[PDB]
């Protein structure tokens, strides 16, 4: 034995499921809302759908200058119209 | 399509094909309930 | 004499095949 | 006791330094055959038209190749699946020509290897071992029946047979990467699975019973003289052995059980590479590898590439190249 | 009142949970119920897969577009199908797939009253239906019974074929048509050479059996084959050299069935996949030579209608563009299909003469129906991805379609590869158990120590 | 007494998940380097640094997620947070493939932190640190691969990416550059992996079928006793079916697990001294003899010169789109193609 | 009459999933097999019974 | 209460695996609609 | 797909109420 209590006796009792009856629930719906609401794609950076291209553009907005790459992608997200 | 009487019962004909998979899974259940003994 | 290099390592291989085999030292128990 | 007798006794003796027996009686001949015919052919042979387009390729050392890219050259496109011995040719010039060779060599080898499997339980059974070993080698019998017969039947051709080489093998290789798409295929994942896990668990198994070896010598002798062959005692401490590797993760990933350990270490890489096989063997009759080839599309239409997407554009650089004389219409369809 | 108070466990069996279906070797009441609830399984599959099928069936598409397996199984026996293979009457399809499915119900309530509630051995119930794997006797006996069903089985089909509707013949003279068998092949020169065929090219072994006649005859003789040899084991007991042969338990009779059967999986894979006149291309697609062919004959076609002179075409290689010779002399298409000419189909066989592919008839006689046959088997040819998208691996995603070929040839390898490790498993288990040491060698009687070193 | 005692002593309790020295370095560098690859696959973009979508929000599976190197032109940065290309800002962080670098070096610092957990516990538990010594492989297959390897090319973006198809194309991307299967370096790592397979295999199926009889359950796995002095098996049979069938046979015990160490172990270290190469294009590419001969006579062909037509299709066929820096335009005349495909 | 059929067949469905559960249950049940039987036997007949009246009913709406 | 017990675990795994199962065939499908079903 | 759903969830369920129901009533599971 190691010292802490065996994992069959908890996800076997009554007091763990209820609390994670709460707590399992509240964090999927949790990342559920963070995908719905759109937040995560302004946390990361991520194109929606309708930002991988401006209209009639078609090339890719890849980063060629390594110290302004930051300016350089702002500048690609604001030719989004 | 199923003749159109039987039409009604199409959501339970497009489930019925996986039931003996499950009989695989219910192997398990019980065997579970007794211990794997 | 490429080829004669080859086939000369290829036939030494084969030779140790047979003396691992045949003249192993051979195992005994305790 | 009358000479039948007799000589059953001999085919079947335990007593012979290599075990004979039925499955042998078979085996010998034909791995006998195959060998001599592989070097000669390996050494000697002219070149050979394998994609039945009269653009013979050579495989021999005498004719211009080194180890690396020496073969012995699949059988003619031109023959496809027929059967192809010697007396079926006009003579051994046109035998030659057309990779006879290579029939007779892959057919005898398949043989006797199936021989060597039955053997394997032939001389468990007259030793009173329990029969399994012959099942752990089945997979790599299986993996090179997938390639010397299984895809040439599903491809109508032994001319798509892996040939017998080391740079033919990759030919083999990169030819059905492109026509389907085998790394994207969960079978030969598995596969690889079954062999990077083999590895490891073969290092891991080896060092921990090295590591927890009892010591029997002094420093300036080898560790290995502390075990005597035949010895009763197990020569390691396999409580601590499993004391280390419990808690280099926790308790419970540990086997403790070396019957169970030992069991795992032959099932990992058996059963990964059963499934290569079967990777193999189905890609033979081209259910392949996922195709995600656009797959990912934006809100106006445009295609948004994936890496499955650069996937496909090498498989296109493959495909397109290979064969260059050989299509003239425009699918590849075996 | 204790959890180890059944037989039902490992210390009272010596099987753990694993291999728990060993625990029924020597219950024979249960492993009925095992064996009939199987079977329900089985004929459930049928029905259940058979409505699904026919729910999903747009009937005026062809069946090989829409991951069809057992209409194509139905309909090449006659069912709901005319000429070309159209569906007439979907209602036959409707009927075996119910009936079939009605059926999985007794046999499941059998299987289940069987496994945990009728007798758990049957020997002290009734002699018939007990048995001893041992008995020699009873064993053939039993197998005596099940040829007879067998028997009848095949002969089924032959009824089907000449009294019931006749079978869907893809060779039918002026299309593939549904036809009554009045004259199967009895002579036996015929049937049994099929058996004495070469598996290889050109050949195909029984695979090559290219027509009802063949087919129906040859389940003639099966029946009568199977009938017979059924009576003959009722009546008989094995031989002494058969004794002496064979390792005579559950065990080993089970290895000798995982044998038969992964033998007969793979013969299966290579059916499907070679043969077009029991599995109609009408219903389950071209074959992978059929529609490489098919792309040879869209382009001669094609180029021929440009203006092309396609018998004296030279390609590239020197080899002709379109069409070249096989080995042995015969006219066949150019490109790598030069792989296939041993193909063989009803759109094709009309361009056939005695020298092969005939020139002038390809110049004159080639009708509409041929190029739309050729061009249909040419864009479905059984290549395709796991995940269905259809056509050559770098194919672009757009048309779903796997062949059914495909998904059987594949699926049948598989089943026949890991029932024939199956059968060493339990061939070599039998041997062990037969001679007592598939639990381990006895420390005290270590066979190897009692013989002389090797060297 | 004292502080640092004190902290060695509860560093090192045997507790469920054993933390010790070592485990300071490991654990929030393990835990950041999968947390690192999980946040990246689930949320992260590849469209600015790739032109490529590699997560799930963006529709990805999990064969074709990634977390992609960054873009040539960051070079060999090491892309920090506060560095000068993102200047602290998060978002721009992930869309400049600042999580590839994240992941790389404390993936890194993790597998120093693991091999020096390995040496921890065999101290403590009192065996030989043989475990640590084999994971110097997967070491030198890390360091050669994902540091070593860019590091001699242009930039990181010439890394493997993490990710499933990612990885695949990493594979045919070295085949049609380096013709790395024809490096003897990378033989030698197939034969060392596939060889560990078969030891592995054999050694397992051996074992469990030369058992000693050691119970009357039909399930063998039950007589088994942790502390018993006795071999569950006999190694003077498996060293005489082994003698009979195969020619030969291990008769050392412990010679046979330290080779099930060298094996693999020594496969690996070969394959990443090729990879080594490779950072500097010192590639087995061709055989000069060869094209010699091809060059001047064009009716010589081997399996070597298919390859190479082979890779020339691929370089031609993918570089486009998989150097997208490179700005490539391939008018379809120049692109290598055979007859009719 | 559709919707006598639709009936009948819905009887026979019920019916059925009620064999399913209960049959197995009463079987390997210790209390009330003389009764279990008796109702097995019942729901036997009826689900016969309904199979018949189906496939018969079926020819007035198909 | 912490007791360990009072639910049974082969009902825990059975409503687990389920869940499991249920959450797999949802990306399942996920791959056939919106986003990487190449429609 | 919402019968889909809810017919699959009651012949999904079928079976461990089998099991329940015999565990419960001490049946000869
Ligand atoms: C106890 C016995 C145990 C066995 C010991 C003895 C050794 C047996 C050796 C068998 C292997 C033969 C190799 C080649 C078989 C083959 O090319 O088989 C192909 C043939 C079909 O042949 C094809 O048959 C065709 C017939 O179709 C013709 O006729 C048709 C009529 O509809 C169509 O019209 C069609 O268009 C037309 O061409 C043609 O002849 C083709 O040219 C021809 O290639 O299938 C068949 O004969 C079916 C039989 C072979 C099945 C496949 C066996 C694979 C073995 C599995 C290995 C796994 C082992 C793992 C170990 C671990
Ligand atoms: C085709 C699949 C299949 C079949 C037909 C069987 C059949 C059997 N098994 Mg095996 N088994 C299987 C797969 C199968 N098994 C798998 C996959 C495993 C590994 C998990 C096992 C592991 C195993 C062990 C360890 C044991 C068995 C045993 C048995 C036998 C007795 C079971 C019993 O009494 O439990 C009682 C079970 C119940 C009372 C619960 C209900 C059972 C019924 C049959 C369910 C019916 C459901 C169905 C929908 C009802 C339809 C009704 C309708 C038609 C009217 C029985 C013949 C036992 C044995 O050998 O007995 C001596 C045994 O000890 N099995
Ligand atoms: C002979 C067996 C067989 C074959 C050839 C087919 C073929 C087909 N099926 Mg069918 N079906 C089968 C059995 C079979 N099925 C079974 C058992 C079920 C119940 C689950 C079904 C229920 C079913 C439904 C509901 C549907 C199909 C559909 C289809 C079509 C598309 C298949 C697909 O996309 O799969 C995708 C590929 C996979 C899922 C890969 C499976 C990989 C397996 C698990 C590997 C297993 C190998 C081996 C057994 C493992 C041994 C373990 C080892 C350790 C010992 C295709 C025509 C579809 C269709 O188009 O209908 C019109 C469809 O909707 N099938
Ligand atoms: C599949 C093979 C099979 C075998 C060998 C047995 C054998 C037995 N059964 Mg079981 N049983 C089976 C399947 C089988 N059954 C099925 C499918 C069901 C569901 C209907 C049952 C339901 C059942 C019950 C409720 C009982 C038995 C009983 C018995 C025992 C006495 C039977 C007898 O003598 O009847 C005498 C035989 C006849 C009167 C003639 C039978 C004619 C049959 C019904 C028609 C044959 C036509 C054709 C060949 C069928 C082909 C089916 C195929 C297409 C699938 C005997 C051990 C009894 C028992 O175990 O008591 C302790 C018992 O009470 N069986
Ligand atoms: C499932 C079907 C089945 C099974 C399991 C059996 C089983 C048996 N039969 Mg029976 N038999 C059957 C059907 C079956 N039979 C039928 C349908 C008939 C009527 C034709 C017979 C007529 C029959 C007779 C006359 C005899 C048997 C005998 C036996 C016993 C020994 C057989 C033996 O040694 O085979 C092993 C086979 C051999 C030893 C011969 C070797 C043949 C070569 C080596 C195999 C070549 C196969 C080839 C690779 C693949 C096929 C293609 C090929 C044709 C080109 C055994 C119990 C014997 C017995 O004991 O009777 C009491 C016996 O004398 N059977
Ligand atoms: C011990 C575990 C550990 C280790 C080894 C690392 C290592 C790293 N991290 Mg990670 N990280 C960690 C935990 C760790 N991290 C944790 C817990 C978090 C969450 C808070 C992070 C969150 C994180 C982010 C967001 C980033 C990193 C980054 C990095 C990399 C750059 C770090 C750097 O430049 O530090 C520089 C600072 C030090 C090394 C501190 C040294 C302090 C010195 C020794 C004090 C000297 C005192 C002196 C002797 C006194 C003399 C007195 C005299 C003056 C009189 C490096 C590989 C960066 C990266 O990966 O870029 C791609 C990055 O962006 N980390
Ligand atoms: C104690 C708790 C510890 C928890 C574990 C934490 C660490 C382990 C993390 C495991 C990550 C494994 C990959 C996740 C896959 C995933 O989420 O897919 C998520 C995707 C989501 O599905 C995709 O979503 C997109 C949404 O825009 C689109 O719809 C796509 O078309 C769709 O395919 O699901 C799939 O791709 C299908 C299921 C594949 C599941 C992986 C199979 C097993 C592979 C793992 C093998 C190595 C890892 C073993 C670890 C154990
Ligand atoms: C022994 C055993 C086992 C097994 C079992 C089994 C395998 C069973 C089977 C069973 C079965 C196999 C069953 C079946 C049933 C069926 C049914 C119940 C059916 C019904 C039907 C119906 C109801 C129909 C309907 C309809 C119509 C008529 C028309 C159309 C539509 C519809 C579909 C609706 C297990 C594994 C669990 C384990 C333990 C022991
Ligand atoms: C239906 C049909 C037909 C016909 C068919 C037939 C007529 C068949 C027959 C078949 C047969 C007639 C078969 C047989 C087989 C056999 C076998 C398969 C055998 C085996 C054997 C074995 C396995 C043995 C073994 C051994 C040895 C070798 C040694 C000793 C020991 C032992 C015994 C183990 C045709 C094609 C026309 C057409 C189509 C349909
Ligand atoms: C990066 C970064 C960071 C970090 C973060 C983290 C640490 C995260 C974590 C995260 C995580 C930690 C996540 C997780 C995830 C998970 C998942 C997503 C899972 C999934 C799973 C699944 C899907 C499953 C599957 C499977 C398998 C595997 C086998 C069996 C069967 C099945 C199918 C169930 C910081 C803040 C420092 C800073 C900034 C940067
Ligand atoms: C035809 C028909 C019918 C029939 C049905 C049936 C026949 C059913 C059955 C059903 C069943 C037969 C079900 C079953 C199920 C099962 C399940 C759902 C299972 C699951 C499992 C699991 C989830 C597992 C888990 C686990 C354990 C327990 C332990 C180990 C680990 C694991 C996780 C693996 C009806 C009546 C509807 C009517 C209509 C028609
Ligand atoms: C980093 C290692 C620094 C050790 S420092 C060391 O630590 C002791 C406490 O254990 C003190 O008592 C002692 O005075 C101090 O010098
Ligand atoms: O021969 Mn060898 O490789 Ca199987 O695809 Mn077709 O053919 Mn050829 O091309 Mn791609
Ligand atoms: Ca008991
Ligand atoms: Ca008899
Ligand atoms: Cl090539
Ligand atoms: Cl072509
Ligand atoms: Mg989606």
């Amino acid at each position: 034995t190691t010292g802490e209590r065996p994992f069959s006796d908890i996800i076997t009792s009554v007091r763990y499921w209820v609390i994670h009856s709460i707590t399992i629930p509240a964090l999927f719906i949790a990342g559920w809302l963070f995908v719905s609401t759109g937040l995560a794609y302004d946390v990361f950076g991520t194109p929606r759908p309708d930002s991988y291209y401006a209209q009639e553009q078609r090339s890719i907005p890849l980063v060629t200058d390594r110290f302004e790459a930051k300016q350089q992608v702002e500048t690609f997200l604001e030719q989004l119209k | 399509k199923l003749p159109e009487a039987y039409a009604i019962f199409d959501p339970l004909v497009d489930v019925l094909p996986v039931i003996p998979v499950l009989f695989l899974a219910l192997a398990f259940v019980w065997q579970a309930a007794v211990g794997f003994r | 004499m490429e080829t004669i290099t080859y086939v000369f390592i290829f036939a030494c291989i084969i030779a140790l095949f047979f003396f691992a085999i045949f003249f192993r030292e051979p195992p005994r128990i305790t | 006791a009358n000479l039948w007798e007799r000589f059953c006794n001999w085919v079947t003796s335990t007593d012979n330094r290599l075990y004979v027996g039925w499955f042998g009686v078979i085996m010998i001949p034909t791995l006998l055959a195959a060998t001599i015919c592989f070097v000669i052919a390996f050494i000697a042979a002219p070149p050979v038209d394998i994609d039945g387009i009269r653009e013979p390729v050579s495989g021999s050392l005498l004719y211009g190749n080194n180890i690396i890219t020496g073969a012995v050259v699949p059988s003619s496109n031109a023959i496809g699946l027929h059967f192809y011995p010697i007396w079926e040719a006009a003579s051994l010039d046109e035998w030659l020509y057309n990779g006879g060779p290579y029939q007779l060599i892959i057919f005898h080898f398949l043989l006797g290897a199936s021989c060597y499997m039955g053997r394997q339980w032939e001389l468990s059974y007259r030793l009173g071992m329990r029969p399994w070993i012959c099942v752990a080698y089945s997979a790599p019998l299986a993996s090179a029946f997938a390639v010397f017969l299984i895809y040439p039947i599903g491809q109508g051709s032994f001319s798509d047979g892996m040939p017998l080489g080391i740079s033919g093998t990759f030919n083999f290789m990169i030819v059905f990467q492109a026509e389907h798409n085998i790394l994207m295929h969960p079978f030969h994942q598995l596969g690889v699975a079954g062999v990077f896990g083999g590895a490891l668990f073969c290092a891991m198994h080896g060092s921990l019973v090295t590591s927890s070896l009892i010591r029997e010598t002094t420093e300036t002798e080898s560790a290995n003289y502390g075990y005597k062959f035949g010895q009763e005692e197990e020569t390691y401490n396999i409580v601590a052995a499993h004391g280390y590797f419990g808690r280099l993760i926790f308790q419970y990933a540990s086997f403790n059980n070396s019957r169970s350990l030992h069991f795992f270490l032959a099932a990992w890489p058996v059963v990964g590479v059963w499934f290569a096989a079967l990777g193999i063997s189905t890609m033979a009759f081209n259910l392949n590898g996922f195709n995600f080839n656009h797959s990912v599309i934006d809100a106006k239409g445009n295609v948004i590439n994936t890496w499955a997407d650069i996937i496909n554009r090498a498989n296109l650089g493959m495909e397109v190249m290979h064969e260059r004389n050989a299509h003239n219409f425009p699918l590849d369809l075996a | 009142n204790s959890i180890f108070a059944t037989n039902r466990d490992q210390e009272s069996s010596g099987f753990a949970w694993w291999a728990g279906n060993a625990r029924l070797i020597n219950l024979s009441g249960k492993l009925l119920g095992a064996h009939v609830a199987h079977a329900g399984l089985i004929v459930f599959w049928a029905g259940a897969m058979t409505l699904f099928e026919l729910a999903h069936f747009i009937p005026e598409k062809p069946m090989y577009e829409q991951g069809l397996i057992l209409i194509p199984h139905i309909a090449t026996l006659g069912w709901g199908v005319g000429p070309g293979g159209e569906v007439v009457d979907t209602f036959p399809f409707f009927v075996v797939g119910v009936v079939h499915l009605i059926s999985s119900a007794v046999l499941g309530f059998g299987g289940v009253y069987h496994a945990i509630r009728g007798p758990e051995t049957l020997e002290e119930y009734s002699s018939f239906f007990g048995y001893d794997w041992k008995d020699k006797n009873k064993m053939t006996t039993i197998l005596g019974f099940h040829l007879i069903v067998l028997g009848i089985g095949a002969l089924l089909l032959v009824a089907k074929a000449m009294f019931f509707g006749g079978l869907y013949d893809t060779w039918a003279p002026g299309g593939g048509d549904v036809r009554v068998i009045t004259n199967p092949t009895l002579d036996p020169r015929v049937i049994f050479g099929y058996l004495l065929k070469s598996p290889f090219g050109g050949e195909g072994w029984i695979v090559s059996v290219n027509n009802l006649e063949d087919v129906v005859g040859g389940h003639i003789w099966i029946g009568l084959i199977c009938i017979a040899g059924g009576i003959w084991h009722i009546l008989t007991t094995p031989f002494g050299w058969a004794r002496r042969a064979f390792i005579w338990s559950g065990e080993a009779y089970l290895s000798y069935s995982l044998g038969a059967l992964s033998m007969m999986g793979f013969i299966a894979t290579c059916f499907v996949w070679f043969n077009n006149t029991v599995y109609p291309s009408e219903f389950y697609g071209p074959t992978g030579p059929e529609a490489s062919q098919a792309q040879a004959m869209t382009f001669l076609i094609r180029d021929q209608k440009l203006g092309a002179n396609v018998g004296s075409a030279q390609g590239p290689t020197g080899l002709g563009k379109y069409l070249m010779r096989s080995p042995t002399g015969e006219i066949i298409f150019g490109g790598e299909t030069m792989r296939f000419w041993d193909f063989r189909g009803p759109w094709l066989e009309p361009l056939r003469g005695p020298n092969g592919l005939d020139l002038n008839k390809i110049k004159n006689d080639i009708q509409p129906w041929q190029e739309r046959r050729a061009a249909e088997y040419m864009t479905h040819a059984p290549l395709g991805s796991l995940n269905s998208v259809g056509g050559v691996a770098t194919e672009i995603n757009s048309v779903n379609f796997v062949s059914p070929r495909s998904w059987l040839a594949t699926s049948h390898f598989v089943l026949a590869f890991f029932f024939l490790v199956g059968h060493l498993w339990h061939a070599g288990r039998a041997r062990a158990a037969a001679a007592g040491f598939e639990k381990g060698i006895d420390r005290e009687s270590e066979p190897v120590l009692s013989m002389p070193s090797l060297d | 007494r004292g502080w640092f005692d004190i902290l060695d002593d509860w560093l090192k309790r045997d507790r469920f998940v054993f933390v010790g020295w070592s485990g300071i370095l490991l654990f929030p560098c393990a835990y950041l380097a999968l947390g690192g690859w999980l946040t990246g696959t689930t949320f992260v973009t590849s469209w600015y640094t790739h032109g490529l979508a590699s997560s799930y929000l963006e529709g990805c599976n999990f064969l074709t997620v990634a977390v992609s190197t960054p873009a040539n032109s960051m070079g060999h940065s090491l892309l920090l947070l506060w560095g000068p290309e993102a200047q602290g800002d998060f978002t721009r962080w992930c869309q400049l493939g600042g999580l590839w670098t994240f992941i790389a070096l404390h993936g890194a610092f993790g597998l120093i932190g693991f091999m020096l957990r390995q040496f921890e516990i065999a101290r403590l538990v009192g065996v030989r640190p043989y475990n640590a010594i084999a994971f110097s492989a997967p070491i030198a297959v890390f360091v050669s691969v994902f540091l070593i390897y860019p590091l001699g090319q242009s930039s990181w973006f010439f890394a493997p990416s993490f990710g499933v198809a990612a990885i695949f194309r990493f594979l045919l991307f070295f085949q049609g550059f380096h013709n790395w299967t024809l490096n003897p370096f990378h033989m030698m790592g197939v034969a060392g992996v596939l060889g560990g397979a078969l030891l592995c295999a054999i050694h397992g199926a051996t074992v469990e079928n030369t058992l000693f009889q050691d119970g009357e359950g039909a399930s063998t796995f039950r007589a088994f006793n942790p502390t018993q002095a006795e071999e569950t098996y006999s190694m003077v049979t498996a060293n005489r079916f082994w003698s009979q069938i195969f020619g030969i046979a291990f008769s050392n015990k412990r010679w046979l697990h330290f080779f099930m160490l060298f094996v693999p172990v020594t496969g690996l270290w070969m394959s990443a001294i090729g990879v080594v190469g490779l950072a500097l294009n010192l590639r087995s590419y061709d055989f000069i003899s060869q094209e010699i001969r091809a060059a001047e006579d064009p009716e010589f062909e081997t399996f070597y010169t298919k390859n190479l037509l082979l890779n020339e299709g691929i370089r031609a066929w993918m570089a486009p789109q998989d150097q997208p820096h490179e700005n490539f335009v391939f008018p379809e005349e120049v692109l290598p193609r055979g007859n009719a495909l | 009459m559709t919707i006598l059929f639709q009936l009948a067949l819905a009887a026979l469905v019920i019916l059925s999933f009620v064999m399913v559960i209960g049959v197995p249950v009463a079987y390997a049940s210790p209390q009330d097999w003389d009764r279990s039987k008796q109702l097995i036997f019942l729901g036997s007949g009826l689900w016969i019974a309904l199979v018949l009246v189906v496939g018969v009913l079926n020819f007035f709406v198909v | 209460m912490s007791e360990g017990g009072r639910i049974p675990l082969w009902i825990v795994a059975t409503v687990a695996g389920m869940g499991v199962i249920v959450i797999v065939g949802l990306f399942f499908y996920g791959a056939y609609a919106g986003l990487g079903s190449s429609l | 797909v919402i019968a889909q759903l809810t017919m699959i969830a009651m012949i999904g369920i079928a079976g461990p109420m089998i099991i329940f129901l015999l565990a419960v009533r001490r049946g000869n599971l």
